[PDB]
């Protein structure tokens, strides 16, 4: 009967039937193989754990995220993700539900083909479609203009929308966040004398950057306070007993999402990316990008954003302008409460692609 | 000419054929405008030439199958004839009310050595018949009693030992012991069960002995498939035995505070299930306020048309004094029945010493001085032997001592319940063998046994012992189709009329599937115990790992069914037998298979100061402990080789005799006369293996 919300996210891939409440499942996303020679013999131990149970395996597999850099691993260990989270996790039937699938506002192709095609032919779903992450954020928000933030560990997106097409000339996409803040993390706490350089234990990082780290009203004022340091140094503890202390790179890390050339990208910040793609928008159009300024996903969670965000862009747009960015509740839920509400919008269930339709025309038309 | 279209609340209706062509067949209602829909092969059954006749032996309907079968049988509940040959098998109609002919003394005097056929179908046509064989062929004859529960096995039963006590000659001393006696062997083993609220949770087989001239030399009741499984999980709206909620609910305040028993909800094998009892208005308000429970206090009394546990109570210790057994005696009965309610509140933890080990909770201490109260072994004693495992290193060398290594929580858990277990296996043998002392027999040549067991059981939650039963009917419908179709088909062609012996839809692969070695799935449900860290998670995907394809059985994922859809990998599995396909829930499966004590739980309760709990535990099974005896045997043995062992053994007695082929029908659910179900009654023609012998007899004649 009822459509499946199935977000393809980095993270945290999201699932959950079409309304009326709360995504089902949230799990780490990894597949993990088993990296040490079993001398006991099992018995019958797993050839590929998927999460959760590969994270509740950290420091025996060797942890690999199905999809990098926006584009999947293989479609080889992509299929055990969707295998198990259809049976093993969710507890739904394959013929029983139309999908809803969800891919970067810009991915190179075959991606959404071969996946189309893939999950048409391996699980033989009656019905499908694609939604863009940021779009579906727009239904979230309720609103029918501004430019969206889908900011999801490994790849950012800067999308204008406005009543109600999509701009072509302004759409930005942004390597930045949030796979190289957790791979910067782990490059900034060996200056702590820690190592995390093990594929498994970098999970530990990511939940260090979940937690402690926080951003700065200004760049250079916490650098000021930093010289006066004691409450910038704060004490996590670590799952063997080990204390930590982390201060200065405490909020320098997520400092990185401004003046970004710290990682290594020579393009610009956050605070670039959003002047740069209104500024490619019409005079005229302009005026109501302003103050639906919009974010969302998990990697807008961090604390200091968006007032940081706010302040910076407040100071390089136009004088006597208003300027405010609006930061819903659970972001990280954001992009899946989108869909929630797209799947359940009266009519548009006639605007998915069907299995008939599919027979007809295949990987072709993909539009 | 019509044919017949399944309907809901028919099973199947009349109808005729008005568009044809195959997976297209339009079958259109008889003179009715109602389900006008097409059908397939299996969804369509040819009728007779006429409607307006029915038949004593079906040998005279032509075109039989299932819904001619269902409408002969329809029309005969109406005119009373519960009784109706269907081919060489018995099938009995239970009518829920007072008949005068079936109770007419006439009607046995009538039949008494009367031939099968010549004589109308009846119950005592069944039981001349397993008589003429032990004149003909000079042959023991099994009379087997099969039929889903509460469908009056154990009522028409009492017929054909009433057959047997009046025409080959007044039979045993004294017959009616045995009538009086199996209310009271069903307050031990009888439950509450989803399928019917009385229903027996055991196999009962009496064993009429004869001699040479085929006269009665005397009897022995026996017990098989013993649901010992329920003592630890009674289920949610099951109960346990129907033993202790007829102990607690109206006996003496100078004898429930000696036994120190109180309401259902204060032992933790009654803290599961059902802990309400069966009454009736004047019964329930004669249960005082400190014998309920939370449950009754809420909800009171449970209906049933016959058990009433406070009426129940007076006529079980009338039925006691009926078997011989003295009231003082009644109350060392009534002291290890209290014993296992103050077993089961031992609660454990960890703590102490050895850190790995066990000890006992402070809360089970007032628990601990009751249970060695009524046991006849101290408190201290039985401390350190509940956690402990006992071993020695005398054989090994003149060196000799005997050490003791703590056990864990869990496998202090599991020996308790095993030592609960034990206990209730032995007691109940008790109680069989004090009713086999007062008929015993001399001089045994002929014998005519009399099986009362459960049939098919299947519901909403199914378990070990659902498929421990299920597996005991799959057996016994194999060799039905050696005894009822292999059998009679030579028989045809020793009278020269002729038909071929052909073969039947076999299931010797599903056999060799469940009891089989190594690959079987008892055989890795055994290997499960003998694992450390044991789990249902383990054993589930053991049987997928070990075999990937197999069409007798499938998991619950690869399962279209709705409820299935609900269920992981790891939590069941589903067998197809001849009633459709089961599926077996798994969770406690590795303490279902547990069921045995080791040497420190043995040289405790066997060598008992009390006199009557060493007879429970009577001999071989105790046995003075010595020096250099030699070797720590049978160690875990498991209840599936208990009863592999003890359903292969009635098989070898049922595969050297003759036997009787008896089918008893619920007509409703709610057991009462005139209501006649029409799908539940079909569910048991299929759940029965009618369908398969009315189409394989037929041939050329
Ligand atoms: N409280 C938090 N502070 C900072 N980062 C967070 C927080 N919670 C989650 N994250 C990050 O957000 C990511 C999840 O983002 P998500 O919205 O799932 O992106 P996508 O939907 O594209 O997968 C995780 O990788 C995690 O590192
Ligand atoms: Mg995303």
């Amino acid at each position: 009967t009822t459509a499946l919300v199935c977000d393809n996210g980095s993270g945290l891939v999201k699932a959950g039937f079409a309304g009326d409440d709360a995504p089902r499942a949230v799990f780490p996303s990894i597949v993990g193989r088993p990296r040490h020679q079993g001398v006991m013999v099992g018995m019958g131990q797993k050839d590929s754990y998927v999460g959760d149970e590969a994270q509740s395996k950290r420091g025996i597999l060797t942890l690999k995220y199905p999809i990098e850099h926006g584009i999947i691993t293989n479609w080889d260990d992509m299929e055990k993700i969707w295998h198990h989270t259809f049976y093993n996790e969710l507890r739904v039937a394959p013929e029983e539900h139309p999908t809803l699938l969800t891919e970067a506002p810009l991915n190179p192709k075959a991606n959404r083909e071969k996946m189309t095609q893939i999950m048409f032919e391996t699980f033989n779903v009656p019905a499908m479609y694609v939604a863009i992450q940021a779009v579906l954020s727009l239904y979230a928000s309720g609103r029918t203009t501004g430019i969206v933030l889908d900011s999801g560990d490994g790849v950012t997106h800067n999308v204008p929308i406005y009543e109600g097409y999509a701009l072509p000339h302004a759409i930005m996409r942004l390597d930045l966040a949030g796979r190289d803040l957790t791979d910067y993390l782990m490059k900034i706490l060996t200056e702590r004398g820690y190592s995390f350089v093990t594929t498994a234990e970098r999970e530990i990082v990511r939940d260090i950057k979940e937690k402690l780290c926080y951003v700065a009203l200004d760049f250079e004022n916490e650098m000021a306070t930093a010289a006066s340091s004691s409450s910038l140094e704060k004490s996590y503890e670590l799952p063997d007993g080990q204390v930590i202390t982390i201060g200065n790179e405490r909020f320098r890390c997520p400092e990185t999402l401004f003046q970004p050339s710290f990682i290594g990208m020579e393009s610009a910040g956050i605070h670039e990316t959003t002047y740069n793609s209104i500024m490619k928008c019409d005079i005229d159009i302009r005026k109501d990008l302003y103050a639906n300024n919009v974010m969302s996903g998990g990697t807008t969670m961090y604390p200091g954003i968006a007032d940081r965000m706010q302040k910076e862009i407040t100071a390089l747009a136009p004088s006597t302008m208003k300027i405010k960015i609006i930061a819903p509740p659970e972001r990280k839920y954001s992009v899946w409460i989108g869909g929630s509400i797209l799947a359940s919008l009266s009519t548009f269930q006639q605007m998915w692609i069907t299995k008939q339709e599919y027979d007809e025309a295949g990987p072709s038309i993909v539009h | 000419k019509p044919v017949w279209a399944p309907h809901p609340t028919d099973g199947f209706q009349v109808g005729n054929i008005v568009d044809i062509g195959p997976d297209s067949l339009t079958i259109e209602p008889l003179n009715q405008k109602g389900k006008t829909f097409l059908a397939l092969i299996n969804q369509v059954f040819p009728a007779e030439e006429d409607s307006k006749k029915d038949v004593e032996d079906n040998c005279s309907l032509m075109y039989l199958n299932e819904a001619t079968l269902l409408h002969n049988i329809k029309v005969r509940y109406s005119k009373d004839r519960i009784y109706t040959y269907v081919a060489n098998i018995l099938i009995a109609v239970n009518p829920y009310f007072d008949i005068p002919k079936i109770y007419s003394s006439e009607t046995i005097k009538s039949y008494q050595g009367k031939s099968l056929g010549t004589m109308p179908p009846h119950v005592f046509a069944i039981a001349d018949k397993a008589f003429r064989d032990m004149k003909v062929l000079k042959l023991s004859q099994s009379i087997i009693v099969s039929g889903e529960s509460g469908a009056g096995k154990t009522e028409n039963t009492k017929f054909v030992l009433r057959y047997l006590t009046e025409s080959y000659g007044t039979g045993q001393d004294i017959d009616d012991r045995i009538v009086e006696a199996n209310p009271l062997l069903e307050a031990f083993g009888n439950a509450k069960t989803v399928r019917n609220n009385n229903s027996s949770r055991f196999g009962k087989f009496v064993e009429i002995h004869f001699n040479e001239k085929s006269s009665v030399v005397g009897g022995f009741v026996s017990h098989y498939l013993l649901e010992k499984s329920r003592i630890c999980v009674q289920g949610k709206e099951e109960r346990n035995y129907h033993i202790f909620y007829r102990l607690c609910a109206g006996a003496s305040e100078d004898i429930r505070e000696r036994l120190h028993l109180s309401s259902p909800d204060n032992f933790r094998y009654l803290n599961r299930g059902c802990t309400r009892y069966f009454a009736n208005k004047e019964t329930d308000k004669q249960i005082l306020q400190n014998r309920k429970s939370p449950e009754y206090l809420k909800a009171g009394s449970l209906k049933d048309p016959l058990l009433d546990d406070h009426g129940d109570f007076i006529r079980m210790c009338t039925a006691m004094k009926k078997i011989g057994l003295d009231d003082e005696e009644k109350l060392d009965l009534f002291r290890v029945v209290a014993g296992v309610l103050h077993l089961g509140n031992i609660d454990f933890e960890e703590a102490g010493s050895t850190s790995g080990g066990c000890n006992l909770k402070n809360k089970s201490t007032q628990a601990l001085e009751y249970c060695a109260e009524l046991l006849g072994l101290d408190q201290d004693d039985l401390r350190v032997s509940l956690t402990t495992r006992v071993m020695l290193t005398t054989a090994g060398g003149a060196k000799g001592t005997v050490i003791k290594v703590p056990l864990k929580v869990e496998q202090a858990n599991n020996a308790r319940d095993a030592l609960a277990k034990t206990v209730y296996s032995h007691l109940f043998d008790h109680v069989v063998n004090r009713v086999n002392q007062c008929f015993p027999f001399e001089t045994s040549s002929y014998f005519i046994g009399v099986l009362d067991i459960a049939g098919f059981e299947y519901f909403e939650h199914n378990s070990f012992e659902q498929f421990c039963i299920n597996y005991c009917n799959e057996k016994l419908q194999q060799f039905f189709n050696e005894r009822i179709l292999k059998e009679e088909q030579e028989l045809y062609q020793k009278e020269g009329l002729g038909v071929n012996e052909v073969h039947y839809v076999d299931n010797q692969d599903c056999i060799d599937l469940i009891e089989a070695r190594l690959v079987g799935i008892l055989d890795i449900l055994d290997e499960e115990n003998r694992l450390p860290q044991p789990s249902d998670q383990h054993f589930t995907s053991a049987v997928h790992q070990k075999h990937k394809d197999h069409f007798r059985l499938s998991i619950p994922r690869k399962s279209k069914l709705a409820i299935h859809r609900n269920i992981r990998d790891d939590e069941g599995f589903i067998i197809r037998h001849f009633a459709g396909a089961v599926c077996y829930e798994t969770t406690q499966f590795v303490e279902k298979n547990n069921d045995a004590l080791h040497m420190s739980l043995e040289s405790l309760i066997c060598e008992s100061r009390d006199k009557f709990i060493r007879e429970l535990f009577e001999s071989s099974t105790n046995n003075n402990k010595d020096t250099k005896q030699k070797a720590g045997k049978l160690s875990f043995i498991s209840v599936g080789n208990k009863f592999k062992t003890q359903l292969n053994l009635l098989l070898d007695k049922l595969r050297s005799t003759g036997a009787s082929f008896i089918r008893c029908i619920k007509p409703n659910l709610k057991m009462t006369s005139h209501h006649f179900e029409g799908a539940q009654i079909l569910s048991q023609l299929q759940c029965s293996g009618m369908v398969s012998v009315l189409d394989l007899m037929q041939g050329g004649f």
